[PDB]
């Protein structure tokens, strides 16, 4: 009813965070590729400085 | 039939039968299907079905 079900952070770490558009587009990029069944067994390549998921 | 009449019947030429009345107005003397009860069943099965397959 009220909670934060949320399962963990992705950090992603670069010098300098994204802009607010180039984040925007780069959730497209992930929403168009593995979202629901139709994205549910492809596995993203990206190449950050450092990528750490935190779990909450 | 595409939804045009094709042809009719009196309670003498035809019978209807149904498990599941209502009393609710609006359902018209029509059934009620645990198909239509159980759908989001249905759905979560074959969505849990086809991810299980889609490893393959």
């Amino acid at each position: 009813s009220h909670g934060g079900t949320t399962r963990g952070i992705l950090q992603i770490r670069s010098d300098q965070q994204q802009s607010q558009h180039a984040l925007e587009n780069f959730k497209r990029e992930w929403k168009s590729s593995l979202s629901g069944i139709n994205g549910s067994w492809q596995i993203p390549v990206v190449m950050a400085d450092d990528i750490k998921f935190v779990n909450m | 039939v595409d939804k045009r009449v094709v042809a009719s019947f009196t309670s003498r030429e035809l019978a209807m039968g149904i498990r599941n009345p209502r009393t609710e107005l609006s359902s018209s003397g029509y059934g009620l299907s645990e198909v239509e009860i159980a759908m989001k069943e249905f759905i979560a099965y074959n969505n849990t079905e086809s991810f299980n397959d889609r490893f393959f």
